[PDB]
């Protein structure tokens, strides 16, 4: 829930040829991090009593398989063309610069 | 109330469950029963042909 963070290794290290006597390189590596959050996603649906209690052609019952069917294609918009993407979410297929 | 087919609740008379809680047949509570013959009731028979 309080999201995760990633190492990344990034430096250039290097080693020259010498000859006898002739005194040594000096190196430095380097290093990054990158963090990541999960974002929400919500919806509510009301109805009348009488409606919850005649269940008329299982309207309840299909309700609750399509909204998780609509929670699941919102995350392929999202992640495939950026379409409602929450500002948590980093990069989206569609944004690449090859064609 | 709300209306007859609100855009954010679900109701029995929304139009969208036509063809379903149709009221029930019933039998016919108010059956005046058939008359029938007094005539022949009072008067002789006989044979006929």
């Amino acid at each position: 829930a309080t999201g995760i963070v990633i190492p990344h290794w990034t430096g250039d290290v290097s080693a020259q040829w010498i000859g006898e006597g002739d005194m040594k390189p000096i190196t430095k590596g380097n290093m990054t991090k990158r963090d990541v959050h999960p974002a929400k996603i919500a919806t509510i649906f009301v109805a009348s009593a009488e409606t919850v209690r005649a269940n008329p052609a299982n309207y309840l019952g299909t309700m609750r398989t399509k909204v998780a069917t609509a929670i699941a294609m919102a995350f392929d918009n999202a992640a495939l063309h950026g379409t409602n993407a929450p500002s948590a979410f980093q990069g989206y297929l569609d944004q690449s610069n090859k064609t | 109330g709300f209306s007859a087919d609100h855009s954010q609740i679900a109701q029995t008379k929304d139009t969208m469950f036509t063809g379903y809680l149709d009221p029930v047949q019933a039998k016919d509570y108010f059956a005046e029963a058939e008359k029938t013959s007094i005539v022949q009731r009072v008067a002789q028979k006989i044979p006929m042909g």
